[PDB]
Protein backbone atom coordinates (compact mmCIF):
# COMPACT_ATOMS: atom_id res chain seq x y z
CA UNK A 1 0.00 0.00 0.00
CA UNK A 2 0.81 3.88 -0.14
CA UNK A 3 1.77 6.15 2.68
CA UNK A 4 -0.98 7.09 4.43
CA UNK A 5 -2.41 10.78 5.58
CA UNK A 6 -0.09 12.26 3.68
CA UNK A 7 0.07 15.60 2.40
CA UNK A 8 -1.77 14.82 -0.38
CA UNK A 9 -4.53 13.85 1.61
CA UNK A 10 -4.85 17.19 3.74
CA UNK A 11 -7.30 19.34 3.47
CA UNK A 12 -8.35 23.20 4.32
CA UNK A 13 -11.79 23.81 5.41
CA UNK A 14 -12.67 27.65 5.52
CA UNK A 15 -15.67 29.63 6.86
CA UNK A 16 -15.47 27.50 9.86
CA UNK A 17 -18.16 28.99 12.65
CA UNK A 18 -16.22 30.77 15.47
CA UNK A 19 -17.58 27.98 18.31
CA UNK A 20 -15.83 25.14 16.12
CA UNK A 21 -14.04 22.55 17.69
CA UNK A 22 -11.56 19.64 16.95
CA UNK A 23 -14.24 16.89 17.55
CA UNK A 24 -16.91 18.77 15.37
CA UNK A 25 -14.21 18.64 12.72
CA UNK A 26 -13.78 14.66 13.32
CA UNK A 27 -17.47 14.60 13.66
CA UNK A 28 -17.61 16.49 9.92
CA UNK A 29 -15.41 14.04 8.64
CA UNK A 30 -16.62 10.34 10.42
CA UNK A 31 -17.78 9.22 7.10
CA UNK A 32 -14.71 9.24 5.19
CA UNK A 33 -12.56 6.81 7.32
CA UNK A 34 -10.00 7.08 10.00
CA UNK A 35 -8.82 10.96 10.73
CA UNK A 36 -5.21 12.05 11.54
CA UNK A 37 -3.97 15.47 13.00
CA UNK A 38 -6.68 18.21 13.16
CA UNK A 39 -5.86 21.58 13.37
CA UNK A 40 -7.67 25.22 13.79
CA UNK A 41 -6.19 28.54 13.76
CA UNK A 42 -8.15 30.17 16.28
CA UNK A 43 -10.39 33.17 15.19
CA UNK A 44 -9.31 32.97 11.56
CA UNK A 45 -12.11 31.02 10.58
CA UNK A 46 -9.98 28.13 9.03
CA UNK A 47 -8.55 24.90 9.68
CA UNK A 48 -6.75 21.52 8.55
CA UNK A 49 -7.49 17.93 8.49
CA UNK A 50 -5.50 14.87 6.80
CA UNK A 51 -7.65 11.87 6.14
CA UNK A 52 -5.93 8.43 5.48
CA UNK A 53 -6.01 8.28 1.85
CA UNK A 54 -6.04 10.43 -1.81
CA UNK A 55 -9.49 8.80 -2.25
CA UNK A 56 -11.01 9.58 0.83
CA UNK A 57 -10.03 13.17 0.32
CA UNK A 58 -11.02 13.48 -3.15
CA UNK A 59 -14.48 12.22 -1.86
CA UNK A 60 -15.18 14.53 1.71
CA UNK A 61 -14.06 17.53 -0.80
CA UNK A 62 -16.39 17.11 -3.57
CA UNK A 63 -19.01 16.38 -0.58
CA UNK A 64 -18.19 18.80 2.25
CA UNK A 65 -17.69 21.84 -0.13
CA UNK A 66 -20.34 24.52 0.09
CA UNK A 67 -22.03 22.37 2.88
CA UNK A 68 -23.92 25.04 5.44
CA UNK A 69 -22.86 24.95 9.09
CA UNK A 70 -24.66 27.37 11.72
CA UNK A 71 -25.22 30.00 9.17
CA UNK A 72 -21.99 29.61 7.11
CA UNK A 73 -21.20 27.77 3.86
CA UNK A 74 -17.91 25.94 4.57
CA UNK A 75 -15.25 25.77 1.85
CA UNK A 76 -12.99 22.31 2.09
CA UNK A 77 -10.00 22.14 -0.67
CA UNK A 78 -7.26 20.41 -0.85
CA UNK A 79 -4.55 22.10 1.75
CA UNK A 80 -1.99 24.27 -0.22
CA UNK A 81 1.62 22.40 0.58
CA UNK A 82 2.97 25.00 3.28
CA UNK A 83 6.34 23.37 3.80
CA UNK A 84 7.04 23.74 -0.01
CA UNK A 85 9.45 25.14 -1.80
CA UNK A 86 10.87 26.08 -5.26
CA UNK A 87 14.69 25.73 -5.60
CA UNK A 88 16.14 28.10 -8.91
CA UNK A 89 20.04 27.82 -11.04
CA UNK A 90 19.85 23.93 -10.37
CA UNK A 91 23.26 22.45 -11.60
CA UNK A 92 23.69 19.54 -14.27
CA UNK A 93 22.89 16.33 -13.64
CA UNK A 94 20.74 16.83 -10.37
CA UNK A 95 18.17 13.82 -9.97
CA UNK A 96 15.40 13.87 -8.00
CA UNK A 97 16.92 11.81 -4.58
CA UNK A 98 19.78 14.22 -5.02
CA UNK A 99 17.35 16.88 -4.88
CA UNK A 100 15.96 15.17 -1.74
CA UNK A 101 19.27 14.36 -0.21
CA UNK A 102 20.84 18.00 -0.38
CA UNK A 103 17.61 19.32 1.31
CA UNK A 104 17.25 16.36 4.14
CA UNK A 105 20.26 18.15 6.07
CA UNK A 106 17.19 20.80 6.76
CA UNK A 107 14.84 18.24 8.23
CA UNK A 108 13.04 15.75 6.90
CA UNK A 109 11.60 15.86 3.46
CA UNK A 110 8.48 14.48 2.06
CA UNK A 111 9.28 14.82 -1.88
CA UNK A 112 11.77 16.45 -4.46
CA UNK A 113 11.19 16.88 -8.13
CA UNK A 114 13.41 18.14 -10.58
CA UNK A 115 11.00 19.95 -13.09
CA UNK A 116 11.25 18.84 -16.57
CA UNK A 117 9.71 20.58 -19.85
CA UNK A 118 7.16 19.15 -22.05
CA UNK A 119 10.11 17.37 -24.02
CA UNK A 120 11.79 16.14 -20.96
CA UNK A 121 14.93 18.12 -20.60
CA UNK A 122 15.41 19.82 -17.05
CA UNK A 123 13.71 23.51 -16.40
CA UNK A 124 16.55 24.40 -14.16
CA UNK A 125 14.47 24.31 -11.49
CA UNK A 126 13.20 22.20 -8.96
CA UNK A 127 10.18 21.50 -6.13
CA UNK A 128 10.93 20.39 -2.36
CA UNK A 129 8.40 19.47 -0.06
CA UNK A 130 9.22 19.65 3.47
CA UNK A 131 6.65 17.58 6.41
CA UNK A 132 7.00 20.45 8.51
CA UNK A 133 7.19 24.55 8.12
CA UNK A 134 10.41 24.48 10.60
CA UNK A 135 12.39 22.54 8.50
CA UNK A 136 11.49 25.05 5.07
CA UNK A 137 12.51 28.20 7.39
CA UNK A 138 15.80 26.75 8.00
CA UNK A 139 16.56 25.96 4.11
CA UNK A 140 15.59 29.64 3.03
CA UNK A 141 17.39 31.01 5.96
CA UNK A 142 20.89 28.76 5.56
CA UNK A 143 20.67 29.15 1.70
CA UNK A 144 20.20 33.30 1.45
CA UNK A 145 22.95 33.56 4.22
CA UNK A 146 24.88 31.00 2.68
CA UNK A 147 26.37 29.46 -0.51
CA UNK A 148 24.32 25.51 -0.93
CA UNK A 149 26.34 23.95 -3.64
CA UNK A 150 24.27 20.68 -5.10
CA UNK A 151 27.59 19.55 -7.21
CA UNK A 152 31.14 20.17 -7.88
CA UNK A 153 30.02 23.45 -9.70
CA UNK A 154 30.46 26.10 -7.30
CA UNK A 155 27.19 28.18 -8.34
CA UNK A 156 24.75 28.07 -5.33
CA UNK A 157 20.93 27.66 -5.96
CA UNK A 158 18.21 29.85 -4.80
CA UNK A 159 15.70 28.63 -2.80
CA UNK A 160 12.07 30.55 -2.50
CA UNK A 161 8.81 30.06 -1.16
CA UNK A 162 6.24 28.09 -3.20
CA UNK A 163 4.30 30.66 -4.43
CA UNK A 164 0.61 29.59 -3.65
CA UNK A 165 -1.78 30.60 -6.39
CA UNK A 166 -5.47 29.30 -6.95
CA UNK A 167 -5.48 27.89 -10.03
CA UNK A 168 -8.28 25.75 -9.12
CA UNK A 169 -11.07 28.16 -8.05
CA UNK A 170 -9.60 31.72 -9.09
CA UNK A 171 -12.20 34.23 -9.35
CA UNK A 172 -15.51 33.79 -9.63
CA UNK A 173 -17.89 36.04 -10.26
CA UNK A 174 -19.97 36.35 -6.48
CA UNK A 175 -16.73 36.98 -4.99
CA UNK A 176 -15.55 39.86 -7.45
CA UNK A 177 -15.86 43.53 -5.12
CA UNK A 178 -18.91 44.92 -7.00
CA UNK A 179 -19.27 48.89 -7.50
CA UNK A 180 -19.92 51.58 -9.70
CA UNK A 181 -16.63 51.17 -11.47
CA UNK A 182 -17.07 47.68 -11.90
CA UNK A 183 -20.19 48.23 -13.36
CA UNK A 184 -18.77 51.37 -15.47
CA UNK A 185 -16.06 48.48 -16.86
CA UNK A 186 -18.68 45.76 -17.72
CA UNK A 187 -20.82 48.07 -19.91
CA UNK A 188 -19.11 46.99 -23.04
CA UNK A 189 -19.00 43.32 -23.81
CA UNK A 190 -15.69 40.95 -24.76
CA UNK A 191 -15.23 42.13 -28.26
CA UNK A 192 -12.50 42.99 -30.66
CA UNK A 193 -11.00 46.77 -30.68
CA UNK A 194 -12.34 48.04 -34.24
CA UNK A 195 -9.12 49.61 -36.49
CA UNK A 196 -10.13 53.43 -37.14
CA UNK A 197 -11.64 52.93 -33.34
CA UNK A 198 -9.70 55.43 -30.00
CA UNK A 199 -9.98 52.08 -28.20
CA UNK A 200 -7.93 50.47 -31.35
CA UNK A 201 -5.29 53.21 -30.68
CA UNK A 202 -5.25 52.40 -26.99
CA UNK A 203 -4.87 49.04 -26.92
CA UNK A 204 -2.48 48.58 -29.99
CA UNK A 205 -0.52 51.32 -28.16
CA UNK A 206 -0.98 48.94 -24.54
CA UNK A 207 0.08 45.83 -26.98
CA UNK A 208 3.83 47.71 -27.85
CA UNK A 209 4.41 48.79 -24.20
CA UNK A 210 3.88 44.82 -23.37
CA UNK A 211 6.35 44.47 -26.39
CA UNK A 212 9.11 46.34 -24.76
CA UNK A 213 8.83 45.24 -21.61
CA UNK A 214 9.12 41.57 -23.84
CA UNK A 215 12.26 43.30 -25.61
CA UNK A 216 13.65 44.76 -22.70
CA UNK A 217 13.55 41.34 -20.50
CA UNK A 218 15.13 39.63 -23.37
CA UNK A 219 18.06 41.65 -23.28
CA UNK A 220 18.81 41.65 -19.80
CA UNK A 221 18.70 37.62 -20.56
CA UNK A 222 21.48 38.37 -22.89
CA UNK A 223 23.54 40.29 -20.85
CA UNK A 224 23.39 37.74 -17.96
CA UNK A 225 24.31 35.25 -20.10
CA UNK A 226 27.08 36.84 -21.65
CA UNK A 227 27.86 37.81 -17.55
CA UNK A 228 27.77 34.28 -16.80
CA UNK A 229 30.18 32.57 -19.81
CA UNK A 230 32.64 35.42 -18.67
CA UNK A 231 32.73 34.24 -15.31
CA UNK A 232 32.82 30.93 -15.98
CA UNK A 233 35.53 31.28 -17.96
CA UNK A 234 37.49 33.02 -14.72
CA UNK A 235 36.64 30.42 -12.56
CA UNK A 236 37.83 27.73 -15.01
CA UNK A 237 41.38 30.07 -15.88
CA UNK A 238 41.94 30.09 -11.72
CA UNK A 239 41.71 26.56 -11.03
CA UNK B 1 -24.78 3.30 -9.98
CA UNK B 2 -21.52 5.32 -9.42
CA UNK B 3 -21.97 8.78 -8.41
CA UNK B 4 -20.05 11.20 -11.15
CA UNK B 5 -18.44 13.11 -8.00
CA UNK B 6 -18.79 16.32 -10.69
CA UNK B 7 -17.85 19.81 -8.64
CA UNK B 8 -20.46 22.56 -9.36
CA UNK B 9 -20.18 24.04 -13.05
CA UNK B 10 -17.99 20.99 -14.20
CA UNK B 11 -18.40 20.38 -17.39
CA UNK B 12 -18.46 16.31 -18.20
CA UNK B 13 -15.91 14.26 -19.97
CA UNK B 14 -13.29 17.07 -20.52
CA UNK B 15 -9.90 16.85 -21.18
CA UNK B 16 -9.07 17.82 -18.05
CA UNK B 17 -10.75 14.03 -17.36
CA UNK B 18 -8.59 12.17 -19.24
CA UNK B 19 -5.79 9.83 -18.32
CA UNK B 20 -2.50 8.28 -19.78
CA UNK B 21 -2.07 4.61 -19.02
CA UNK B 22 1.28 3.41 -19.74
CA UNK B 23 3.43 0.26 -19.40
CA UNK B 24 0.50 -2.23 -20.03
CA UNK B 25 0.71 -5.69 -20.37
CA UNK B 26 1.64 -6.85 -24.63
CA UNK B 27 -1.57 -9.20 -24.00
CA UNK B 28 -4.22 -6.26 -22.65
CA UNK B 29 -7.25 -6.63 -24.63
CA UNK B 30 -9.92 -3.33 -24.90
CA UNK B 31 -12.02 -5.26 -22.96
CA UNK B 32 -9.76 -6.10 -20.00
CA UNK B 33 -8.63 -2.09 -20.08
CA UNK B 34 -11.75 -0.98 -19.66
CA UNK B 35 -12.15 -3.28 -16.64
CA UNK B 36 -9.66 -2.39 -14.98
CA UNK B 37 -11.16 1.48 -14.81
CA UNK B 38 -15.21 -0.12 -14.63
CA UNK B 39 -15.37 1.09 -11.03
CA UNK B 40 -14.67 4.87 -12.21
CA UNK B 41 -18.21 4.58 -14.33
CA UNK B 42 -18.82 5.22 -17.79
CA UNK B 43 -15.98 6.11 -20.22
CA UNK B 44 -16.69 8.26 -23.06
CA UNK B 45 -13.17 7.64 -24.90
CA UNK B 46 -11.62 4.40 -24.64
CA UNK B 47 -8.25 3.84 -26.94
CA UNK B 48 -5.51 1.10 -26.89
CA UNK B 49 -2.56 0.29 -28.24
CA UNK B 50 -1.84 -3.26 -27.84
CA UNK B 51 1.60 -3.51 -29.14
CA UNK B 52 3.00 -0.42 -27.74
CA UNK B 53 0.98 -1.09 -24.14
CA UNK B 54 -0.35 2.28 -23.62
CA UNK B 55 -3.72 3.64 -23.82
CA UNK B 56 -6.19 6.68 -23.15
CA UNK B 57 -9.39 6.94 -20.94
CA UNK B 58 -11.54 9.81 -20.20
CA UNK B 59 -13.79 9.55 -17.17
CA UNK B 60 -16.81 11.93 -16.37
CA UNK B 61 -15.03 14.36 -13.81
CA UNK B 62 -11.62 15.30 -13.15
CA UNK B 63 -12.47 13.73 -9.19
CA UNK B 64 -13.43 10.26 -10.58
CA UNK B 65 -9.82 10.89 -13.26
CA UNK B 66 -7.80 11.45 -9.85
CA UNK B 67 -9.46 8.53 -7.82
CA UNK B 68 -8.71 6.10 -11.09
CA UNK B 69 -4.94 7.68 -10.95
CA UNK B 70 -4.58 7.66 -7.00
CA UNK B 71 -5.78 3.77 -6.64
CA UNK B 72 -4.31 2.29 -9.81
CA UNK B 73 -0.77 3.94 -10.41
CA UNK B 74 1.39 1.57 -9.43
CA UNK B 75 -0.78 -1.49 -10.29
CA UNK B 76 0.95 -4.68 -10.46
CA UNK B 77 -0.05 -6.04 -14.14
CA UNK B 78 1.28 -9.13 -15.71
CA UNK B 79 4.86 -8.63 -13.46
CA UNK B 80 4.72 -4.56 -14.57
CA UNK B 81 3.42 -1.65 -12.72
CA UNK B 82 1.08 0.57 -14.42
CA UNK B 83 2.20 4.26 -14.80
CA UNK B 84 -1.30 6.28 -14.97
CA UNK B 85 -0.95 9.64 -15.58
CA UNK B 86 -3.59 13.09 -16.63
CA UNK B 87 -2.89 13.42 -19.92
CA UNK B 88 -1.17 16.57 -21.38
CA UNK B 89 -3.98 19.27 -22.91
CA UNK B 90 -4.14 19.77 -26.00
CA UNK B 91 -5.94 22.39 -26.16
CA UNK B 92 -4.38 24.69 -23.22
CA UNK B 93 -3.90 28.49 -23.36
CA UNK B 94 -2.42 30.70 -20.71
CA UNK B 95 -4.11 34.39 -20.86
CA UNK B 96 -2.20 37.61 -19.71
CA UNK B 97 -3.23 41.29 -18.64
CA UNK B 98 -6.16 40.52 -17.08
CA UNK B 99 -8.39 43.54 -15.79
CA UNK B 100 -8.75 43.14 -11.92
CA UNK B 101 -12.70 42.85 -12.92
CA UNK B 102 -12.42 39.98 -15.04
CA UNK B 103 -14.17 36.60 -13.30
CA UNK B 104 -13.69 33.17 -14.68
CA UNK B 105 -17.36 33.71 -15.73
CA UNK B 106 -16.60 36.20 -17.84
CA UNK B 107 -13.18 34.89 -19.57
CA UNK B 108 -15.67 31.81 -20.52
CA UNK B 109 -17.83 33.84 -21.76
CA UNK B 110 -15.53 35.75 -23.96
CA UNK B 111 -13.12 33.15 -25.10
CA UNK B 112 -16.52 30.77 -25.68
CA UNK B 113 -16.35 33.17 -29.03
CA UNK B 114 -13.71 31.07 -30.37
CA UNK B 115 -14.84 27.90 -29.75
CA UNK B 116 -16.46 25.72 -26.85
CA UNK B 117 -14.35 26.27 -23.64
CA UNK B 118 -14.35 23.47 -20.89
CA UNK B 119 -13.24 25.69 -18.20
CA UNK B 120 -11.07 29.16 -17.92
CA UNK B 121 -10.13 30.42 -14.22
CA UNK B 122 -8.61 33.88 -12.98
CA UNK B 123 -5.90 33.16 -11.30
CA UNK B 124 -5.79 34.49 -7.84
CA UNK B 125 -2.85 34.84 -5.07
CA UNK B 126 -3.17 33.65 -1.40
CA UNK B 127 -4.72 36.92 -0.23
CA UNK B 128 -7.58 36.04 -3.14
CA UNK B 129 -6.85 38.97 -5.82
CA UNK B 130 -6.46 39.29 -9.19
CA UNK B 131 -2.78 38.18 -10.70
CA UNK B 132 -3.99 39.37 -14.29
CA UNK B 133 -3.43 35.68 -15.26
CA UNK B 134 -5.74 32.72 -15.75
CA UNK B 135 -5.59 30.24 -18.18
CA UNK B 136 -8.58 28.71 -20.93
CA UNK B 137 -8.99 24.93 -21.91
CA UNK B 138 -10.98 24.36 -25.26
CA UNK B 139 -12.60 21.38 -26.13
CA UNK B 140 -10.42 21.16 -28.81
CA UNK B 141 -7.11 22.49 -30.90
CA UNK B 142 -8.93 24.39 -33.69
CA UNK B 143 -10.77 26.73 -31.26
CA UNK B 144 -7.09 26.95 -29.27
CA UNK B 145 -5.44 27.71 -32.64
CA UNK B 146 -8.40 30.27 -33.61
CA UNK B 147 -8.24 32.53 -30.15
CA UNK B 148 -4.31 32.38 -30.42
CA UNK B 149 -4.43 33.73 -33.69
CA UNK B 150 -6.97 36.35 -33.61
CA UNK B 151 -5.90 37.74 -30.57
CA UNK B 152 -2.40 37.54 -31.23
CA UNK B 153 -3.79 39.71 -34.29
CA UNK B 154 -5.99 41.84 -33.06
CA UNK B 155 -6.46 43.82 -29.62
CA UNK B 156 -9.55 41.40 -27.79
CA UNK B 157 -11.07 43.20 -25.25
CA UNK B 158 -12.60 42.23 -22.02
CA UNK B 159 -13.93 45.77 -20.67
CA UNK B 160 -14.77 49.19 -21.06
CA UNK B 161 -10.89 50.21 -20.20
CA UNK B 162 -8.85 48.87 -24.00
CA UNK B 163 -6.43 46.71 -21.96
CA UNK B 164 -5.83 43.87 -24.21
CA UNK B 165 -6.00 40.02 -23.45
CA UNK B 166 -1.99 38.62 -23.89
CA UNK B 167 -2.86 34.89 -24.90
CA UNK B 168 -0.08 32.08 -25.54
CA UNK B 169 -0.45 28.44 -25.59
CA UNK B 170 0.10 26.74 -21.89
CA UNK B 171 3.74 25.86 -20.65
CA UNK B 172 3.50 22.76 -19.92
CA UNK B 173 5.77 20.68 -17.32
CA UNK B 174 6.10 17.65 -15.50
CA UNK B 175 6.79 18.40 -11.74
CA UNK B 176 6.10 14.63 -10.89
CA UNK B 177 8.23 12.17 -12.34
CA UNK B 178 11.19 14.38 -13.38
CA UNK B 179 14.43 13.47 -13.36
CA UNK B 180 15.19 9.90 -11.18
CA UNK B 181 18.50 8.95 -10.87
CA UNK B 182 18.07 5.48 -12.35
CA UNK B 183 18.00 6.67 -15.82
CA UNK B 184 21.32 9.17 -15.51
CA UNK B 185 23.92 7.76 -17.06
CA UNK B 186 27.20 7.32 -14.98
CA UNK B 187 29.41 9.08 -17.69
CA UNK B 188 32.76 10.85 -16.56
CA UNK B 189 30.91 14.41 -17.04
CA UNK B 190 28.71 12.98 -14.23
CA UNK B 191 31.13 11.63 -12.25
CA UNK B 192 33.16 14.86 -12.26
CA UNK B 193 30.10 17.31 -11.43
CA UNK B 194 28.74 14.09 -8.35
CA UNK B 195 31.67 13.91 -7.03
CA UNK B 196 31.38 16.68 -4.28
CA UNK B 197 28.26 16.00 -2.61
CA UNK B 198 25.67 18.89 -1.15
CA UNK B 199 27.04 21.06 0.94
CA UNK B 200 27.42 24.96 2.24
CA UNK B 201 30.70 26.71 0.44
CA UNK B 202 33.40 26.50 2.99
CA UNK B 203 35.03 29.94 3.92
CA UNK B 204 38.52 30.45 2.68
CA UNK B 205 38.32 27.85 0.09
CA UNK B 206 38.25 28.42 -3.99
CA UNK B 207 34.36 27.61 -3.79
CA UNK B 208 33.53 29.97 -1.67
CA UNK B 209 35.02 33.18 -3.70
CA UNK B 210 33.25 31.76 -6.82
CA UNK B 211 30.10 31.09 -5.06
CA UNK B 212 30.32 34.61 -3.76
CA UNK B 213 30.82 35.91 -7.55
CA UNK B 214 27.55 33.42 -8.77
CA UNK B 215 25.20 35.27 -5.61
CA UNK B 216 27.08 38.78 -7.23
CA UNK B 217 25.59 37.57 -10.81
CA UNK B 218 22.21 36.47 -9.78
CA UNK B 219 21.99 40.29 -7.54
CA UNK B 220 23.04 41.86 -10.96
CA UNK B 221 19.79 40.17 -12.94
CA UNK B 222 17.19 40.84 -10.26
CA UNK B 223 18.51 44.29 -10.49
CA UNK B 224 18.23 44.58 -14.02
CA UNK B 225 15.22 43.31 -14.35
CA UNK B 226 13.82 45.41 -11.47
CA UNK B 227 14.80 48.65 -13.39
CA UNK B 228 13.14 46.91 -16.95
CA UNK B 229 9.65 46.68 -14.20
CA UNK B 230 10.85 50.60 -13.24
CA UNK B 231 11.23 51.60 -17.04
CA UNK B 232 7.76 49.90 -17.73
CA UNK B 233 6.30 51.89 -15.16
CA UNK B 234 6.98 54.70 -15.98
CA UNK B 235 6.28 54.16 -19.38
CA UNK B 236 2.64 52.73 -18.57
CA UNK B 237 2.04 55.89 -16.69
CA UNK B 238 3.24 58.08 -19.47
CA UNK B 239 0.36 56.16 -21.65
CA UNK B 240 -2.50 56.18 -19.23
CA UNK B 241 -1.95 59.95 -18.99
CA UNK B 242 -1.58 60.13 -23.01
CA UNK B 243 -4.91 58.37 -23.50
CA UNK B 244 -6.40 60.57 -20.82
CA UNK B 245 -5.81 63.26 -22.79
CA UNK B 246 -6.68 62.08 -25.64
CA UNK B 247 -9.44 60.39 -24.72
CA UNK B 248 -10.93 64.26 -24.09
CA UNK B 249 -9.68 65.27 -27.87
CA UNK B 250 -11.32 62.29 -29.15
CA UNK B 251 -14.80 63.21 -27.58
CA UNK B 252 -13.95 67.02 -28.09
CA UNK B 253 -14.30 66.61 -31.81
CA UNK B 254 -18.17 65.24 -32.12
CA UNK B 255 -20.77 67.66 -32.34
Amino acid sequence: GEKTFTQRSRLFVGNLPPDITEEEMRKLFEKYGKAGEVFIHKDKGFGFIRLETRTLAEIAKVELDNMPLRGKQLRVRFACHSASLTVRNLPQYVSNELLEEAFSVFGQVERAVVIVDDRGRPSGKGIVEFSGKPAARKALDRCSEGSFLLTTFPRPVTVEPMDQLDDEEGLPEKLVIKNQQFHKEREQPPRFAQPGSFEYEYAMRWKALIEMEKQQQDQVDRNIKEAREKLEMEMEAAR
Amino acid sequence: DIKSFLKPGEKTYTQRCRLFVGNLPTDITEEDFKRLFERYGEPSEVFINRDRGFGFIRLESRTLAEIAKAELDGTILKSRPLRIRFATHGAALTVKNLSPVVSNELLEQAFSQFGPVEKAVVVVDDRGRATGKGFVEFAAKPPARKALERCGDGAFLLTTTPRPVIVEPMEQFDDEDGLPEKLMQKTQQYHKEREQPPRFAQPGTFEFEYASRWKALDEMEKQQREQVDRNIREAKEKLEAEMEAARHEHQLMLM
